[PDB]
């Protein structure tokens, strides 16, 4: 079950990602970031991504539905 | 020219059910009915499929019944709600094939031109069998030979595409046959690679028993055929012996000083982590 | 509070939390998070300014 | 005399005939029906599924087409098996499951025909990963608006398959119409046939890839995991007082001393293993 769930976790970033950039960080993983279809979101991050890479300002990868930082 | 037939996994299965919709009055040991198909290229492709009225007699094994009428009108019906879908040919199980089926095929040749005929397996499931595609050629035989049928056979494989996958990944589990192998996968994969090995063998084993015994008339053209593998095979030589040493020492090499070394050494990081961690919450609980 | 954003349920607009951090846009180079360039000593000759 | 925590059984041969005809026309709403046998009282199931031909209205009540009803049923009555009808079901892309106002009225044309008529709603394009975004559910009446909709009694599987999701409740759950659980009739002999004809390799369980790109790839870890060894030098000759049980969780970066490490020594361990045991088998098999 473990590699079950490395592997669901694995597959949900090879998607058409939409392109949106971040803007804020609340606190550990969620944060508010604003997609580039305008209606600025606010959604969890994951766990994966080193979070020193999120200054004030990254383009970043989202979900389409869930909508999350992928 | 067929290279290879596609088989969609909704047209088998929509066949063992329908063995065993006829299973409460199951006395018949085959079930016939229509394939549907999407021809696209020398390869094939099968998505979708239904049955028909069929019956055949064990006496002069000649009288047999496709139903032209019902294959007419529900196939107008799947042409009505999806006319991307046409018919590409027909199937039947019981894999040891009753021999009236040039009737069968060469009736429904008038539907489809290069009809396609498969045969799935309910019953035998179990060692390397999938399903059988055969393919409807005919010559007389051969050079100074009489008439004759003889199917040919195309390749198959059961294909994939997105949303059965969906319905696939949802209906397994319990063990799935997990994503790519660790060590006890790949073994596995090796056993019964290997148990299927002798297992062709152990049909043509019976095969040149039973012709060179003295029962069937021989073939000619199966016999070179197998000749040729035999003189084909590999031997030792000096060439093989030191080149085989040359390359698996170099394959152990990474094994040996690069695995085994670093492995033990973070699990001895581990040992000096945990037993200074271990005494210094001993020594500071009073 | 002033300029308060908060978090909304997407489906019913319900509060979810209120966010912090209001509203920044574009205050990337402001607040340079890294300061040591040059030192107060190596300039010299500029001490009235200074 | 009324409604329990039921029972919806589909077959594994409804489910596949579900979600391929709602991905063929995945913009425009698909339709079909649904043909199983009401069993008892509080469970039901459905072994068959039929499509429909589109209509330029939509999912409503005159896309089902009585000349096409009747024949279909015909031609499955000798072959195969005859049985009632037992509900239908639509396709909606955009969003998950709920019953629009165009399908509370169809519900109630077939409710007022049959027993209860189970609906059915499939996202095609939402049900992708590895979970299916299906749903059933049953009109509820107004006439019970002094008791307890959702009749519900001596269980405790109701808490169980989906609490009512807020997408979901936002729209007629749960005062117009209520959901109903679903499991599969799953059986061996097709379990086993969908397992082992979809994933297999017979003669691949015995190739070589050979050695070209193999031996190659032994050079592909080594090299960086040289520089992170040297990595793993560096965090482990530090080991500094930092408070040392704050200093390994302020740099938790999935890294060098255990993550980045050994992982690699599996990769290389397993990949040259099953190469060469490959190799001496070949070697002892054929001659
Ligand atoms: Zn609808």
């Amino acid at each position: 079950e473990f590699l079950h769930a490395q592997e669901e976790v694995k597959r949900i970033q090879s998607i058409p990602l939409v392109i949106g950039q971040f803007l804020e960080a609340v606190d550990q993983n969620t944060a508010i970031v604003g997609s580039t279809t305008g209606s600025n979101y606010y959604v969890r991050i994951l766990s994966t991504i080193d979070r020193e890479l999120l200054k004030p300002n990254a383009s970043v990868a989202l979900h389409k539905h869930s909508n999350a930082l992928v | 020219a067929v290279q290879k037939v596609v088989v969609h996994p909704l047209v088998l299965l929509s066949v063992v059910d329908h063995f065993n919709r006829i299973g409460k009055v199951g006395n018949q040991k085959r079930v016939v009915g229509v394939l549907l198909g999407s021809w696209q290229k020398k390869v094939l492709d099968v998505s979708n499929s239904f049955a028909v009225p069929f019956d055949e007699d064990d006496k002069d094994d000649s009288v047999w019944f496709l139903d032209h009428d019902y294959l007419e009108n529900m196939y107008g019906m799947f042409k009505k709600v999806n006319a991307r879908e046409r018919i590409v040919g027909w199937y039947h199980t019981g894999p040891k094939l009753h021999k009236n089926d040039i009737a069968i095929n060469e009736l429904m040749k008038r539907y489809c031109p290069n009809s396609v005929l498969v045969i799935i397996d309910v019953k035998p499931k179990d060692l390397g069998l999938p399903t059988e595609a055969y393919i409807s050629v005919e010559e007389v035989h051969d050079d100074g030979t009489p008439t004759s049928k003889t199917f040919e056979h195309v390749t198959s494989e059961i294909g994939a595409e997105e949303a059965e996958e969906v319905g696939v990944e949802h209906l397994l589990r319990d063990i799935k046959d997990t994503t790519v192998g660790t060590l006890s996968q790949r073994i596995t994969n090796q056993v019964h690679g290997l148990k299927g090995l002798n297992s062709k063998l152990l049909d043509i084993r019976s095969y040149l028993e039973k012709v060179a015994t003295g029962k069937l008339p021989i073939n000619h053209q199966i016999i070179y055929q197998l000749q040729d593998v035999f003189n084909l095979l590999p031997d030792v030589s000096l060439q093989e012996f030191v080149k085989a040493f040359y390359l698996k020492t170099n394959d152990q090499m990474v094994v040996v000083y690069l695995a085994s070394l670093i492995r033990s050494v973070v699990a001895l990081h581990n040992l000096i982590n945990n037993k200074i961690a271990n005494r210094d919450a001993e020594k500071k609980e009073g | 509070t002033p300029n308060c954003r908060v978090a909304l349920r997407n489906d019913s607009y319900t509060l979810h939390k209120i966010l912090p951090n209001k509203v920044d846009p574009l205050v990337s180079l402001m607040m340079v998070e890294k300061v040591p360039d040059s030192t107060y000593e190596m300039i010299g000759g500029l001490d009235k300014q200074i | 005399a009324v409604d329990t925590a039921e029972q919806v059984y589909i077959s594994s041969l409804a489910l596949l005939k579900m979600l391929k005809h709602g991905r063929a026309g995945v913009p425009m709403e698909v339709m079909g029906l649904m043909l199983g046998e009401f069993v008892d009282d509080y469970t039901v199931r459905v072994i068959d599924v039929f499509a429909m031909p589109q209509s330029g209205t939509g999912v409503s009540v005159e896309a089902v087409d009585p000349v096409f009803q009747a024949k279909m049923l015909d031609m499955l009555k000798q072959t195969g098996r005859p049985e009632m009808v037992v509900g239908w079901y639509h396709s909606h892309p955009g969003f998950g499951c709920w019953l629009s106002g165009v399908d509370i009225n169809t519900q109630q044309s077939f409710e007022a025909l049959s027993e209860r008529a189970v609906a059915v709603v499939v996202d095609p394009i939402q049900s992708v990963k590895g979970k299916v975004v299906i749903d059933a559910f049953r009109l509820i009446n107004a006439n019970m608006m002094v008791l307890g909709h959702e009749p519900r009694q001596t269980t405790s599987n109701l808490g169980h398959l989906n609490k009512p999701s807020i997408q979901a409740l936002i729209h007629g759950l749960n005062r117009h119409y209520y959901s109903i659980t679903i499991n599969y009739r799953k059986n061996e002999l097709e379990q086993k046939m969908l397992l082992n004809l979809h994933k297999k390799s017979w003669m691949e369980g015995l190739t070589l890839q050979d050695y070209s790109e193999h031996c190659k790839h032994n050079e592909s870890v080594v090299k960086e995991m040289l520089e992170l060894a040297k990595n793993y030098n560096k965090a482990v000759e530090e080991e500094d007082k930092m408070t040392p049980e704050q200093l390994a969780i302020k740099n938790v970066g999935k890294q060098d001393p255990k993550r980045h490490l050994e992982e690699h020594v599996d990769v290389l361990m397993t990949s040259n293993i099953v190469q060469c045991l490959a190799a001496m088998l070949d070697t002892v098999v054929f001659k």
